[PDB]
RNA sequence: CUGGUAGUUAUGGCGAGAAGGUCACACCCGUUCCCAUCCCGAACACGGUAGUUAAGCUUCUCUGCGCCAAUGGUAGUUGGGGGCUUCCCCCUGCGAGAGUAGGUCGCUGCCGGG
RNA sequence: UGGGGCGGUCGCCUCCUAAAGAGUAACGGAGGCGCCCAAAGGUUCCCUCAGAAUGGAUGGAAAUCAUUCGCAGAGUGUAAA
RNA sequence: GUCAUGGAGGUAGAGCACUGUUUGGACUAGGGUACCGAAUUCAGAUAAACUCCGAAUGCCAUGUACUUA
């Protein structure tokens, strides 16, 4: 799973996602791809479970390439933790999409199962995407 | 395949390090001296209006003497407190130009000091 | 190793001065050339 | 169970203290900082810590030095 | 240049053994032995073995006789 | 000033000539001569370090200059300030007579002499030289030197490129 | 025409090519003294012009780099009002960053000579 | 003191939170201090760093030498600004 | 309080010019070809403790302005 080498600092802020995407709003790599609608956090785990289900379809023809990446890091508390005592202790990786940020791309394979791919990776994200092609 | 490094380049380098604790003002100008390796300048500058009050240099149609050209600046400091004299100046700072107060430079500061400038 | 000394002047003999010195580097007695107000004139002193 | 941090300093009121414009009394204090964030102009002086203060009565003016700097100056 | 530092560089000749051709340098050390070389002028000599006499670019033990019988003194 | 007598008199005119040089001045001369030691024993061979100083000397007459590091090493245990090396500069007339107990003693003296690199050429008009036993000048005492180091000769022409740099020094005379 | 000496946010810089010169300015020669090098008359210091425009310097050309820079649009946002409230929409005022049309191989002051 | 106890903390300096003047809390996120220097202070004069490539060396990736490029990519007694 | 004028200050936004994080290609001077010690370059992202930039408001002050206590 995608997680950074090393950070600087262990503990992050929150956040927040409001506005449009700063940039990554269009296709360039590939000719299909898939463009947020909402905006959320999207996990470590949920990009490689909408991968393999990208590539297994695919059969491991043609490239794919992936747009986002899980630079922040998020905690948690245990169950039956107090508030207070300082901060948790980190969990995983996310990556907080806006709305109007391409996810993914397919290039080498036909129409027909390129949106399909697409579609099949569209179901393990917790965003509304769209389907969208270059020009 | 050495470059030689350029020696005005470098005496200008000196020249602002200095220049920057003096300045010349209307009541008290500067006095700026520039050597080269054939004839000596002196110039009497006020840096608040950056005019040029009164000056002479070892290039004028008198004083012909070519002593080892190191007596020849104290002529040339000779008449530079002379003409400052007539035109009211009175005292002055010495602006070292970037060179070093040991030879020609020192014969000529030390001139104006015997004749009508105040240091 | 690093101490607190006080300098008196050689000839009035009244402490004027508190300096420090590293005792490890300086382990003579330091001589400065300081301001006496009494004598109201530079009048060498010592160290006690 | 427990922290290591929760430590901070106290803060040192920096930053301007005199206005562009505004009549100023000799020896008042112009400006607080760190470092030399802006250059002592006509009669004004840096401090020890660099807190630029004014010599003569006159009016502050803020104004801008070559390119990339900054100068405070009291003019009477 | 400053005084008091630096050996002494006088001038010395350098000779060959087998050429024995005069050249002037400049050394610390005469060799124990000088000569008037050029317009009457005393310079010392340097004697050592053939020098550039070839520089790859120019019998009883052969030197074994011969050396030990110039050694004879 | 044997050299300068042909680099005044003969060598400079067979180049003013050669390479339609606009100018006397633009003709490459040589410039300066430097000697690098680097003995890096001082670490703890305290004496070793003014040993090879007074040798050093006796080769050229002016006083080697103590040369110190430049900031420590951790691998070959470095600390900054020791002795490193020493610096003797041959300059003015003197690139007119050291070199002539080279070309002329020295490299004959060698126990393999067979010649100098055509190669080692810095790239840019300059050249270099190696020496890799200590007794190699005419005004050395055998029996007086107790280490050997490896040396580190450097000639300085107004040389603008390999070409005419070779060609001087090569009119100048060496293999 | 040139040598000094200041102001001016690099539109003033960098790089490239050409022309010029003992009237200046430099390059250059030497080390007797003043002075000088952790050694070195390289620099500094001093004494002169045998040689030179190949360098520095002056003039000329550029858009290759750099620098400066609109108009329109957009993000953002004070005030007012709405929602389906990870946030989103409407009216009025202010209004970037980036990108771009475009400009640039400088502009003024004093003194001494030719 | 998100009940009390066990644990941790108690004074000073630096950064973020801190919402473009100043100030601003939490058992919020990161670090230091309880010194050192007789020159590591004053003044006068002078000059310029890291790193890389290139040729020669005992001597190697890295020690000292030369040239070139090099607006700080170094340094500033010590933590950060 | 509003208006006109002058200022100090780096938030929102944006950006890669520094520092961390990072994707896909050309790219392997030299170790024994990322396994690199790695570096150059093209294209594209990211930041409370990044900044070549940078507002709206707020704040300080002057005025001879108009109103108001
Ligand atoms: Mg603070
Ligand atoms: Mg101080
Ligand atoms: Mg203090
Ligand atoms: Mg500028
Ligand atoms: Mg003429
Ligand atoms: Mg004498
Ligand atoms: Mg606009
Ligand atoms: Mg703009
Ligand atoms: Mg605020
Ligand atoms: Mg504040
Ligand atoms: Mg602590
Ligand atoms: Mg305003
Ligand atoms: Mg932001
Ligand atoms: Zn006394």
């Amino acid at each position: 799973m995608l997680v950074p080498k090393r950070v600087k600092y262990r503990r992050e802020f929150r956040g927040n996602m409001r506005g449009r995407a700063k940039g990554g709003t269009e296709v360039a790599f590939g000719e299909y791809g898939l463009q947020a609608v909402e905006a959320s956090w999207i996990t470590n785990r949920q990009i490689e479970a909408a991968r393999i289900a990208m590539t297994r379809y695919m059969k491991r023809g043609g490239k794919v390439w992936i747009k986002i990446f899980p630079h922040k890091s998020y905690t948690s508390k245990p169950i039956g933790v107090r508030m207070g005592k300082g901060k948790g202790a980190p969990e995983g990786w996310v990556s907080p999409v806006k709305r109007g940020k391409i996810m993914f791309e397919i290039a080498g394979v036909p129409e027909d199962v390129a949106r399909e791919a697409l579609r099949l990776a569209a179901h393990k994200l917790p965003v509304k995407t769209k389907i969208v092609k270059r020009e | 395949m050495i470059t030689k490094i350029d020696k005005n380049k470098v005496r200008k380098k000196r020249h602002a390090r200095v220049r920057s604790k003096i300045s010349g003002t209307e009541s008290r100008p500067r006095l700026n001296v520039f050597r080269s390796n054939k004839n000596i300048y002196a110039q009497v500058i006020d840096d608040v209006n950056g005019v040029t009050l009164a000056s002479a240099s070892n290039l004028d149609k008198d004083f012909g003497s070519a002593e080892s050209k190191v007596d020849a600046a104290s002529k040339v400091g000779e008449l530079v407190a002379k003409r400052a004299s007539e035109k009211g100046i009175t005292s002055v700072t010495f602006d070292r130009g970037g060179y070093l107060y040991h030879g020609r430079v020192k014969a000529l500061a030390e001139a104006a000091r015997e004749n009508g400038l105040e240091f | 190793m690093r101490v607190n000394i006080t300098l008196e002047c050689t000839e009035c003999g009244d402490r004027n001065y508190i300096t420090t010195k590293n005792k490890r580097e300086n382990p003579e007695r330091i001589e400065l050339k300081k301001y006496c107000p009494r004598l109201r004139r530079v009048t060498l002193h010592r160290e006690t | 169970g427990s922290t290591s941090n929760g430590r901070d300093s106290e803060s040192k009121r920096l930053g301007a203290k005199r206005a562009d414009g505004q009549f100023v009394t000799g020896g008042s204090i112009l400006y607080r900082q760190r470092g030399t964030k802006i250059y002592p102009g006509t009669n004004v002086g840096r401090g020890g810590d660099d807190t630029l203060f004014a010599k003569t009565d006159g009016v502050v003016r803020f104004e801008r030095m070559g390119r990339d700097k900054k100068k405070v100056s009291v003019y009477p | 240049m400053k005084t008091g530092i630096h050996p002494e560089y006088r001038p010395v000749v350098f000779v060959d053994t087998s050429t024995d051709f005069k050249f002037l340098s400049g050394s610390t050390k005469s060799s124990s032995e000088t000569i008037k070389w050029e317009d009457g002028n005393e310079y010392p000599l340097l004697r050592v073995e053939i020098s550039s006499d070839s520089h790859p670019f120019y019998a009883d033990g052969r030197v074994d006789r011969f050396n030990k019988k110039y050694g004879l003194k | 000033n044997r050299l300068k007598d042909q680099y005044l008199k003969e060598i400079v005119p067979a180049l003013m000539s050669k390479f339609n040089y606009d100018s006397v001045m633009e003709v490459p001369k040589i410039d300066k001569i430097v000697i690098n030691t680097g003995v890096g024993d001082a670490t703890a061979n305290a004496k070793v370090l003014d040993s090879a100083v007074e040798e050093l000397a006796l080769i050229t007459g002016q006083k080697p200059v103590i040369t110190k590091a430049k900031n420590s090493i951790a691998g070959f245990r470095l600390r900054e300030g020791m002795p490193i090396g020493a610096k003797v500069t041959l300059r003015g007339e003197r690139m007119y007579d050291f070199l002539d107990k080279l070309v002329t003693v020295s490299l004959p003296r060698v126990r393999d002499f067979r010649g100098v690199s055509k190669k080692a050429f810095d790239g840019r008009g300059n050249y270099t030289l190696g020496v890799r036993e200590q007794l190699i000048f005419p005004e050395i005492d055998y029996d007086q030197v107790s280490k050997v180091r490896g040396m580190d000769v450097v000639i300085v022409t107004t040389a603008k490129s390999d070409e005419e740099s070779h060609e001087l020094l090569t009119q100048l005379g060496m293999p």
